[PDB]
């Protein structure tokens, strides 16, 4: 299902890449992508797949390009196909209120404890599946939590949240839905405050003047969706590499104090989302000529697999010195979630390895991973022998 | 290695920083809340903007031009000695390193 080679685009330069299907999946999506940065493939390619777009292959690219907001425009940021910086300065400013560091750090213990309950519930089963017992219900529980929303909601909010990844119902009537159930709650927190997320976003101030109602509830439906899938996603190929490497879950139980460490090294490594940019007008760049209107793909999970950036990048190495990545993005619109999901993983890795310490992969399954914008993991049965478990 | 992170209301905050991280980044690191550093370190957002005292004002290796036109944008009154702190990197020569943290970021 290909597109005609513009005109502008060199034969030397096409390679033949579908990111929502790319040839080598079955040995791991991250694999899959690094065949972007085989020997005498260029910095910069074009597919014909997908409509027909540039691929950028290196960190060096990528960082530059997500830097250069005046060429490369957010306006179009998805393959296949917003506002302006005073405006988008004010949504971060609120976004880090509801998500920042100072909130999240006060919010640990709360996570502690949901991420324990969680891994009780599921211990002495001695199985599961990890993605839809664990990584699914942790964020959204998260979110719960964050928002002040009481604990009775989570399976109608699971369900909205999965037809807009997913039954019966289109995604525009998704999202409104989730807006509809908002929106009566943004009404009752507003000029009548609390401290969750949605009484500060409620609250806040837009050009001098309350926030309404309707950006409100984008804030806050854009809040919860953003959280999901990505976490959900990582977590899977993160716990996907501990069942298979014994060695590396030990390293984390006889010092904990690396975990922190390991996670971004487990960011580098697993990292998986891939948007871009389009370009606001014709552009030469690193020899190579972009048009106007070009969609350019610049995936953030290809930074950290570059070798030129990581020396062995497919070796997962705890200690590793100088961890490069892009995996939350790079530039403006670097994740507004990046404290969280950090806090997220290193909780997760915490209390998961202190009452499950060993596991593997369910005899015979095979792991299917899928690749997109956000890739991720299908399915992940776990097992273990519950006797060698601890409960805390 | 070392640095000292003063804050608006005369509160001080002593940390060990290791060598290559940015003053950004121990920063978030340690609960230093008056640095924000929304963009994650690469002089997009200027919410990580520092007051360098003086005496290290000429140690830091100079201000690239990235930085500078972001610097234009601080919320906070911009001094001769206003520096990106994601742009100032740690290393042995800077022990002792004091930077004064504006009231706002945002
Ligand atoms: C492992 C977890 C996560 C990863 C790897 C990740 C990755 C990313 C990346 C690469 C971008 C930038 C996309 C671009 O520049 O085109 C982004 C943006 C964003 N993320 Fe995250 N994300 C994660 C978790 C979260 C969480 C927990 C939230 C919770 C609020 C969140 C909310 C958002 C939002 C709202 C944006 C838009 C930022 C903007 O446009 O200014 N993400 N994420
Ligand atoms: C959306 C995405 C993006 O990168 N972008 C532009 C960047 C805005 C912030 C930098 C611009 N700027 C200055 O040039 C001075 C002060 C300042 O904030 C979008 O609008
Ligand atoms: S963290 Fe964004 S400019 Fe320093
Ligand atoms: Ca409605």
């Amino acid at each position: 299902n290909l597109a005609p080679l513009p005109p502008h685009v060199p034969e030397h330069l096409v390679f033949d890449f579908d990111m929502y299907n790319p040839s080598n999946l079955s040995a791991g999506v991250q694999e899959a992508w690094a065949v972007l940065q085989e020997s005498n493939v260029p910095d910069l390619v074009w597919t014909r797949s997908n409509g027909g777009h540039w691929i950028a292959t290196r960190g060096q690219l990528i960082r530059e390009a997500y830097e250069d907001y005046r060429h490369f425009s957010s306006e179009s940021p998805f393959i296949p196909r917003s506002m302006d910086p005073p405006e988008q300065r004010q949504f971060r400013a609120l976004a880090n209120q509801v998500v920042g560091m100072p909130v999240v750090d006060k919010l640990e213990n709360r996570i502690q404890e949901l991420a324990s309950s969680l891994i009780e519930s599921l211990r002495p089963q001695g199985q599961c599946n990890f993605t839809e017992d664990y990584a699914e219900p942790f964020p959204i529980r998260i979110f719960m939590l964050l928002a002040g929303l009481p604990e009775e909601d989570i399976p109608h909010l699971k369900y909205l949240t999965d037809q807009m990844t997913r039954g019966s119902m289109t995604f525009a009537e998704a999202k409104e839905a989730l807006y509809d159930y908002l929106i009566p709650i943004i009404e009752q927190r507003r000029q009548k405050p609390g401290t969750d997320a949605i009484s500060i976003v409620a609250n806040g101030q837009v050009n001098g003047r309350p926030i309404t109602s309707d950006e409100a509830k984008r804030m806050c439906g854009l809040l919860l969706v953003g959280g999901l899938d990505t976490v959900v996603n990582f977590l899977s190929f993160s716990m996907e590499f501990l069942a298979k490497s014994p060695e590396h879950r030990q390293e984390l139980i006889e010092r904990p104090e690396r975990i922190p460490a390991a996670s971004e090294e487990l960011l580098r490594r697993f990292s998986l989302v891939a948007d871009g940019r389009i370009l606001t007008s014709d552009y030469e760049f690193h020899g190579v000529q972009l048009k106007k209107g070009d969609q350019i793909l610049l995936p953030q999970m290809l930074s950290g697999l570059d070798e030129r950036e990581n020396a062995a990048p497919m070796h997962v190495d705890f200690s590793r010195q100088c961890v490069s990545h892009t995996t939350f993005g790079h530039g403006s619109h670097l994740c507004l979630g990046q404290h969280l999901a950090r806090r997220e993983i290193i909780v997760t890795l915490k209390e998961w390895l202190t009452r499950i310490p060993d596991f593997s992969i369910a005899p015979g399954a095979q792991i299917q991973h899928k690749s997109g914008i956000v890739s991720g993991v299908q399915a992940l049965p776990l097992v273990w022998d519950p006797a060698t478990t601890k409960a805390v | 290695s070392k640095v000292v992170y003063v804050s608006h209301d005369g509160t001080r905050r002593e940390l060990d920083v290791a060598d290559g991280v940015s003053l950004m980044q121990a920063a978030v690191s340690n609960g230093i809340y008056d640095i924000v550093g929304d963009c994650g370190g690469s002089a997009s957002c200027a919410t990580c903007h520092v007051y360098v005292n003086e005496a290290f004002t000429d140690k830091v290796p100079a201000a690239n031009e990235r930085e500078i036109g972001m610097l234009e944008c601080v919320t906070a009154e911009l001094k001769p000695n206003s520096r990106l702190c994601c742009q100032i990197i740690m290393t042995p020569e800077l022990d002792g390193i004091v930077v004064d943290v504006p009231d706002r970021q945002w």
